[PDB]
């Protein structure tokens, strides 16, 4: 107890938060800060030195900087209209690490994955395509570079943390949805996306985890992101032409209680066009708003009456 | 004049707004008189909750005919409404349930049987206590005896262990004629009691000679032994490789596990000679018993394959050869005399190791008394060798598993008095309670736990025997007092009754495996982390279990690194060899290597599957137990 509560002098008042650069096999690591102060001291307890993955933020002191510790910081067979494309992504990204009798004899291992896109986007159809991996795999989906741009300009180090947790979580499939890097400071997006491309290509890795890139348009990817970004396979999403809307709305009506009195065409094509997002919203507020009337049946005027909220929402402002 | 109308209106408004006891009184005094909407309103929900609170208040308050007439009127009324699950699950707690079910089970077979027996059997083994489950077994014996779907009545024979049920299902399964399959799970479902009682009443009549033909021996495996050679094909790269990376005089023991539990092909079995000679003494027992473990078929071939090792020049070759004779069969019992007759040596001779293999393999073959009278000078001998009383207590225990409310006779009284005779070699106080608890198995209302709490209460050796009787005395019921008592006594200073008493969790709540994972691993008592590590079990091995093996797999002590591959390979029988490559990354001592390869071969309430590992929980000892490590019978 005394030996555990005696190192409090180092972690006491003279304590700071620095950024370690690398660890040397000579048991003295190198740290840094805003001005880049490099101090090497023999390591102490409470550290792992193996899973630490040097190059992150660590704990420093006002002392000689002896390291006292560290501080860390709807299935594939439900939707219709794209069964060939969903068995294409199923058969394509469910090939590695699953069904190995036809994966190791070929000996190809293209560690790149497919790149999805869709004019509707919204993550509903793309997530419905990427849901094939949720069957038998660890849930891991890095949805876009939103956390890259909403945080301080730390660079691709967060991509290195997601890549090290994806390396410690090899039986997974890294899925990326709503890529808004260049479609939406600004000069750092090109270097963190070029380092995302370099580290994504497998600069110091092999066929461990698959990467599926999904966005709103295939033309948003720069020409640099083509040859080292797409080497496995590309897809093509056609317009829903009320058939993907018919199947998605059929799934939405497979659980709720409603007759054929509700007109389909004007509601799946109410404002301009929409597959599942706001019709899923009016199905949610249709079950809740229909539940307000203490009736499970969907009234012909309450469904369109709740639809007036979404129709008026995106048109007023 | 028409006061039932005013009582009906009074119970209508009092039942309409709120009341807890005043609702059914106008109905029990009203004498109800005088499929519709109103009938469903005042009968279905108002008489469902009405009769529910009347049966609850009159069932918990007093313990008349009014509640019987109202409860049978609800029985017929809900037989017209035809909602079995909700109405039945509400009228469970008010035999009344027997006459109710046989009063309802006329036309609906799959609804009341599948639904009522599914959710009421699951909730009956989870929450309902035993004395009502006995009514489930008797009334289910009735409605399932008069109806079809025999195998669920065979499950009623697994829970009842009655010979009239298997006799009636043999004359009823014989009157209505697969054969070999129902013999397979017939013998798998029956325990030690009703297969010898079955072989004695069927030794009496059997009416076709096919019950003594089928349900004696070799016919649970005669449908599976040839098919497994035909429908499956194993490669030689495991014999050459797994038989090639062996060295250091312990991976050769792992190669005795290769030969013993490698199975189609018999190449490594006859790969020259001197393999058994190069091995150690306990590896000569394991290697001598390997040919017995690979020959659970072809008795005539087993005799001509083990006869070469019989009466050989070495003691462990013939003793392990008698162990092989005990493993090859379980209904032949013809190899008894050549080993049973020579047992009388009593000090150090060959009959002590031939007593290990012959009493152990004979216990696997067997509840005959004569063998126990022959084992009386064995338990009274008390040799310095532990495995003598080890396989003796485990042998007579496996003979006595599933007895009628147990027994406190001079067998366990004799091994308790002779257990407390000398207070040396505590391993006796660690394996004798195993056989004791095996004799305690099969009880339904026995007071043997309190009797042991009266006589056995002593220093923590026989008190550890007492908590072992507490382990085997809690096979499972609705007794959550043992769960709060488990959490209360879980913090005991004694670091072994935590291991066994807390290790009982994988057996008590074995069926409802959703509650087995808990916060036991978050403590600092790494022994409790081993308790959860064993508490994973042998199930399908979902992602949560392997998630627990991801943290339990990485440890420095050889007891946890040695204890992880056993459950890691028993619970899982690009995802099979990958954790083994993880073991290759962790290691590259010898214990975790022999246990990680032995886990490679491991990967590739029946007492036969609950006894060998619960007795195997004492591996943290010398290599003497390693001669018994490979001959476990829990492996199908």
């Amino acid at each position: 107890e005394e030996e555990r509560s005696k190192v409090d002098d180092l972690r006491g008042t003279p304590m700071s938060v620095g950024t370690l650069e690398e660890i040397i096999d000579d048991n003295h690591a190198i740290v840094s800060t805003s001005v880049g102060s490099e101090h090497y001291v023999s390591i102490l307890s409470f550290v792992d030195k193996d899973l630490l993955e040097p190059g992150c933020s660590v704990l420093l002191n006002h002392k000689v900087h002896a390291v006292i510790g560290v501080l860390m910081d709807e299935t594939y067979a439900d939707i219709g209209g794209l069964d060939n494309q969903i068995q294409e992504i199923k058969e394509s990204v469910e090939l590695p690490l699953t069904h190995p009798e036809y994966y190791e004899e070929m000996g190809i291992k293209p560690p790149k994955g497919v790149i999805l896109y869709g004019p509707p986007g919204t993550g509903k159809t793309l997530l419905a395509k990427a849901v094939a991996n949720q069957t038998s795999a660890t849930f891991l989906r890095v949805v876009g570079s939103e956390l890259i741009q909403k945080y301080l300009g730390d660079g691709p180090k967060l991509v290195r943390e997601l890549f090290r947790v994806a390396e410690e979580h090899a039986p997974s499939i890294v899925f990326i949805d709503e890529i808004d890097a260049i479609g939406t400071g600004e000069r750092e997006i090109q270097r963190t996306m070029l380092e995302l491309l370099n580290q994504l290509d497998g600069f110091d890795s092999r066929g461990d985890v698959k990467v599926i890139m999904a966005t709103n348009r295939i033309e948003t990817l720069d020409p640099a992101l083509i040859r080292p970004g797409r080497i496995d396979r590309k897809i093509e999403f056609p317009l829903p032409d009320e058939k993907t809307k018919k199947r998605i709305f059929q799934i939405h009506t497979s659980r709720m209680t409603l007759a054929d009195d509700v007109t389909l065409d004007d509601l799946i094509m109410a404002k301009d066009d929409l597959s599942g997002a706001d019709i899923k919203a009016i199905c949610t507020e249709a079950g809740l708003m229909a539940l307000r009337e203490r009736r499970m049946k969907v009234t012909n005027e309450d469904f369109k009456k709740s639809k007036e909220n979404v129709l008026y929402k995106k048109q007023e402002g | 004049l028409y006061r039932p109308a005013l009582e009906e209106l009074r119970r209508q408004i009092r039942s309409s707004t709120t009341s807890m006891t005043s609702v059914p009184k106008p109905l029990k005094f009203l004498r109800p008189h005088y499929n519709k909407r109103f009938a469903a309103d005042i009968i279905s929900v108002l008489a469902m909750t009405m009769s529910g609170e009347r049966e609850c208040l009159k069932y918990r308050l007093v313990g008349a005919g009014e509640v019987a007439k109202e409860w049978q009127e609800l029985d017929d009324a809900e037989k017209v409404q035809r909602e079995p699950l909700l109405t039945l699950v509400k009228e469970i707690v008010p035999l009344l349930m027997e006459i109710e079910q046989v009063d309802m089970l006329e036309k609906d077979i799959d609804e009341n049987a599948y639904a009522k027996v599914c959710l009421y059997l699951t909730s009956c083994v989870n929450y309902v206590p035993e004395p009502e489950n006995s009514a489930l077994l008797r009334c289910a014996l009735g409605v399932f005896r008069k109806f079809s779907r025999f195998p669920e009545a065979l499950r009623l024979a697994l829970m009842l262990n009655d010979m009239e049920l298997v006799e009636d299902i043999f004359t009823s399964c014989k009157d209505v004629v697969m054969l070999g399959r129902h013999g397979v799970f017939l013998e798998l479902s029956e325990d030690v009691e009703e297969y010898e009682d079955l072989t004695e009443i069927m030794s009496n009549v059997q009416l076709n000679s096919n019950f003594l033909a089928l349900a004696r021996e070799l016919d649970i495996m005669e449908p599976k032994v040839p098919d497994d050679i035909y429908k499956t094909h194993l490669e030689n790269n495991r014999f050459g490789g797994s038989g090639s990376q062996v060295d250091s005089a312990r991976m050769n023991l792992a190669s005795s596990f290769v030969n013993g539990f490698v199975n189609q092909d018999k190449l490594l079995t006859d790969d020259g000679n001197k393999w058994l000679y190069k091995n150690k003494d306990h590896g000569m027992l394991s290697a001598a018993a390997s040919l017995g473990m690979i020959l659970l078929w072809d008795v005539d071939g087993g005799l001509t394959q083990i006869d070469k090792y019989l009466y050989s020049s070495e003691d462990y070759i013939k003793s392990g050869a008698l162990l092989a004779c005990g493993i090859v069969n379980s209904g032949v019992r013809n190899e008894c005399d050549p080993a049973l007759a020579l047992l009388s040596d009593y000090v150090l001779h060959n009959s002590n190791t031939m007593r290990l293999g012959s009493i152990f393999g004979l216990g696997l073959a067997y509840n005959r008394e004569d063998v126990l009278t022959l084992l009386l000078p064995v338990m009274g001998d008390s040799k310095s060798s532990m495995e003598v009383a080890g396989v003796t207590a485990l042998a007579c225990g496996m003979i006595a598993v599933g007895s009628c409310n147990g027994d406190v006779t001079s067998t366990i009284l004799q091994t308790i008095m002779e257990k407390s005779e000398t207070e040396l070699k505590d391993t006796y106080a660690r394996w004798l309670p195993l056989g004791l608890g095996l004799n305690h198995l099969g009880k339904g209302e026995a007071i043997e736990a309190i009797l042991a709490a009266l006589e056995v209460v002593s220093e923590p050796f026989r008190s550890f025997a007492n908590t072992l009787v507490d382990v085997c005395a809690y096979a499972g019921s609705g007794n959550v007092l043992k769960v709060q008592q488990l959490l209360h006594i879980c913090s005991e200073h004694f670091d072994s009754k935590e291991k066994e008493e807390d290790k009982d969790k994988k057996e008590k709540k074995d069926k409802d495996k959703k509650e087995a994972p808990a916060d036991m691993g978050a403590h600092q008592g790494v022994a409790v982390l081993g308790i959860a590590l064993i508490a994973m079990g042998e199930e399908i091995g979902a992602e949560m279990a392997l998630r627990t093996f991801g943290h339990l797999l990485r440890y420095g002590e050889p007891t946890l690194r040695r204890a992880v591959p056993l459950a890691l390979a028993l619970i899982s029988v690009s995802h099979d060899a990958d954790p083994e490559v993880s073991y290759n990354s962790i290691f590259a001592a010898r214990l975790a290597a022999m246990l990680r390869q032995l886990a490679q071969y491991h990967a590739k309430k029946g007492t036969l599957t609950l006894c060998p590992y619960h007795s195997d929980r004492q591996l943290m000892s010398q290599v003497a137990v390693a001669g018994l490590l490979t001959v476990l019978v829990s492996f199908l």
